């Protein structure tokens, strides 16, 4: 679209093994598949290879798919909610505010450079506690963020009724 | 090869029941493993008490 | 669907089951020895305690 | 059969159970194979009106199995019959089926007379 | 049954209803005024069973059913015993061994009904085939208290 | 009102990058641990995001959909534009955790 992207493109994100192959044209490689056999052959790929995990069970995986997408689900409305006080303050711009470049850079770029970079994540625990800790961290800004346009709403409100009474 | 996949998977599954049926058999033998090797360590201090009471 | 997928999505899932039953063994194998020597210690801590 | 190779013990999960339509069990076996993994089968017997089944999973997620098989339109157990004491249950159940029917048939004929 | 339906038509004089009325207290409490421990081991010690009032009830068998276990279901047994045995010897199609026979069906049944561990006696001790051999003779009715012990114990098999 | 701005402001952009990588990192855990939980054999793949141009998303999703649809099965591999599930009666599931129709092959939709 253009109304929701102004410096990031669309992206899909999509993972295979090492011995899978496409049916439209067997004998290649996945990667220059990628980018060679694209449509028009403008697609732009990007690496993101996280760090490797350790399965403790089978039985912890079918209910760390439901917990991923739960958290995932709960991000995603934490990251709409957001939004939405960004667009409710009045302060979005044409650029900004709607295309969110984090590091002041581009999305694909940013994008492309994404190796699971964390600042109190380390790759010696869980994955239950890192997406604890990210849903937690999401839950305190969302409620941070929900906190003080609560009470922004407030001083605008009274500042209304202040301004009704000052003259009218 | 309808019960060929599912005889193949049986006998997978049951090296996998095996192969874990080692890990519990090896951690509950190392269980008493370790009371039987942690027994044997007061036959030498007893006697070596029993040296320094016998020198008085 | 098909049913000669049903045999190479068995074969995936016997591997991937004969994985996680490795990794629980190698789990358990390490939780063993891990508990092992701290019981034979304070067992022989315990024993020379009361023989002071 | 899918000789005893299932009835009378093995290392391998099943899941039988009798369904009206093949629709439910291919969506039920692309949702437990989309959501659970390689853990489903593909089977298709003729019985006289409903459908054989045939499901293979784990031995450490029949519990799981059990709800999803219920919310997706079907019966799929680790055991259809309520004879399972022995080896094979189908004996048991061939004697209290054989039971049933005389008493069945003797029950009829003193509420036809 | 005379005097219970005669109880509800009643006739011109008080002397007939309250010769009834009062008949009918004094019939119906004197069966209800026993009880089912003593009659029903009275009944299956004396090797004579027989209807009554209190004996077509399903708490008489409940109750007597904790006090009558005390060899592994020996009381069970022993009827079901004598149920056998009357049926071995002293085979069907015959006055004596009928009446008992329905009645030691109907007690099994309700028995039977009643707990879910007397199933375990009938197959040890041997009761549980002539049971199902019992129902295609003749005495229909007791065909039909032998197909009603016969669906209790089957209706536990498989639920 | 303008220091709750200026603090809601702040807080709302500082909120908004963090929710941003967690959203994201939760999308890359996510999508390995949907490859990793339903490929199973090997404990390896090659995980990559694809920058496609805005307006042709659904050509790059049908190629791809159509190219990797063989590992998913034949009969359930199917050639959609855009995001093909399931919407019907309850009979039929359609969600996040319960769903009977989805892509042919492991792949997740990351947009702004």
């Amino acid at each position: 679209m253009a109304t929701a992207l102004y410096t990031a493109n669309d992206f899909i994100l999509i993972s295979l093994p090492q011995n899978a192959q496409p049916v439209t044209a067997p004998g290649s490689k996945t990667d220059s598949w990628f980018n060679e056999t694209l449509i028009g052959g403008r697609a732009f790929v990007s690496d993101f290879k996280i760090p490797e995990f350790k399965i403790g069970s089978l039985d912890t995986l079918i209910v760390e798919s439901e917990e991923l997408s739960k958290v995932d689900n709960q991000i995603g409305a934490s990251i709409g909610k957001i939004i939405e006080i960004l667009q409710g303050l009045n302060e979005t711009s044409t650029n900004a505010y709607r295309t969110l470049p984090i590091n002041n850079m581009p999305v694909p770029e940013y994008l492309e450079n994404f190796q699971w970079q964390t600042r109190k994540f380390k790759l010696d625990k869980s994955i239950k506690d890192l997406i604890t800790l990210i849903s937690n961290e999401s839950s305190q800004l969302d409620a941070d963020v929900r906190a003080t346009y609560a009470n922004y709403n407030s001083a605008k409100t009274n500042l209304a009724a202040a301004e009704r009474k000052k003259t009218g | 090869s309808q019960k060929n996949g599912i005889a193949t998977l049986l006998q997978a599954e049951k090296e996998a029941h095996e192969i874990v049926s080692k890990a519990r058999k090896y951690r509950q033998d190392k269980l008493k493993q370790a009371k039987t090797d942690a027994a044997k360590e007061i036959d030498s201090y007893k006697i070596q008490k029993d040296k320094e009471l016998k020198e008085f | 669907l098909t049913p000669n997928q049903v045999n190479d999505e068995l074969n995936k899932m016997q591997a991937f089951i004969r994985k996680e039953a490795e990794e629980k063994a190698k789990e358990i194998q390490l939780k063993a020895d891990q508990e092992y020597e701290i019981e034979k210690t304070n067992i022989v801590r315990n024993e020379t305690n009361n023989i002071d | 059969e899918f000789n005893i190779a299932a009835a009378i013990g093995a290392s391998v999960n099943y899941v039988t159970g009798v369904i009206a339509r093949d629709k439910v069990a291919t969506l039920e076996q692309i949702l437990w194979r989309v959501l659970r993994g390689n853990l489903f089968f593909k089977t298709v017997e003729i019985e006289q009106k409903n459908a054989f089944i045939v499901f293979s999973h784990g031995d450490l997620i029949i519990k799981r199995i059990r709800k999803i098989a219920e919310s997706l339109d079907a019966n799929l157990y680790d055991v259809d019959s309520s004879n399972e004491g022995r080896s094979q249950q189908l004996a048991k159940v061939n004697k209290n089926l054989s039971d049933l029917y005389t008493v069945l048939k003797t029950t009829s004929t003193t509420l036809e007379s | 049954p005379t005097v219970q339906s005669l109880s509800e038509r009643k006739y011109s004089d008080e002397e007939l209803r309250q010769d009834i009325s009062n008949l009918k207290e004094i019939l119906e409490n004197e069966y209800q005024e026993l009880t089912s421990f003593d009659e029903y081991v009275a009944e299956l010690d004396s090797k004579l069973l027989c209807w009554s009032p209190p004996h077509v009830d399903n708490g008489f068998w409940s109750d007597n059913i904790d006090e009558f276990k005390k060899d592994n279901y020996k009381i069970f047994r022993q009827l079901i015993e004598l149920l056998q045995a009357k049926v071995r010897n002293g085979d069907v199609n015959a006055k004596q061994e009928k009446i008992i026979i329905q009645v030691a069906l109907n007690d099994i049944t309700h028995v039977v009904e009643l707990l879910p561990e007397s199933i375990d006696v009938l197959d040890k001790t041997g009761g549980k085939a002539d049971i199902m051999e019992l129902l295609n003779h003749s005495d229909s009715r007791v065909k039909y208290e032998a197909l009603k012990a016969t669906q209790a114990i089957i209706g536990y098999t498989f639920k | 009102e303008q220091s709750l701005r200026v603090q809601l402001v702040r807080l709302a952009k500082t909120a908004y990058v963090d929710v941003f990588i967690n959203w994201f990192h939760i999308k890359a855990l996510r999508v390995y641990v949907e490859s990793v939980l339903r490929y199973g054999l090997p404990p390896h793949f090659n995980i990559k995001i694809i920058a496609v141009p805005p307006k042709n998303l659904s050509k790059c999703k049908s190629e791809l959909i159509d190219a990797f649809g063989f590992l998913g099965g034949n009969a359930f591999m199917k050639d959609k534009k855009g995001k093909i599930n399931k919407q019907d009666t309850s009979l039929h599931q359609y969600a996040s955790l319960v769903d009977t129709e989805y892509e042919p092959f492991v792949m997740y939709i990351i947009n702004l």
